[PDB]
């Protein structure tokens, strides 16, 4: 279910913010939404461990 | 930027790692009759990669 998160975004998709925001600032959206799975996994991981 | 000229003359890719120098010239670019020296392109069958 994280991975429905906007996480500041203005949509969960990524396909949506890649074809509609020009790529200065999808670029920047794209990151923010990795950035932020990455910490929710590194979350799970550490709760596994 | 997406528009007439950035599409299917001149593209610039998302990392360029410069910018460009421009001036104004109504002198030496202009003549007392028509000067139509200068000509671009608006249809094309698809896109242009930069």
């Amino acid at each position: 279910k994280q991975l429905s998160s906007k996480f500041g975004a203005i949509s969960s998709v990524l396909n949506d913010i890649f074809s509609r925001l020009d790529p200065p600032e999808a670029e920047v959206q794209i990151d923010r939404l990795i950035t932020g799975r990455l910490q929710s996994l590194q979350t799970y991981v550490t709760q596994q461990l | 930027q997406t528009g007439n000229i950035a599409d299917y003359n001149y593209k610039l890719p998302d990392d360029f790692t410069g910018c460009v120098i421009a001036w104004n010239s109504n002198k030496l670019d202009s003549k007392v009759s028509g000067n139509y020296n200068y000509l671009y392109r608006l249809f094309r069958k698809s896109n242009l990669k930069p």
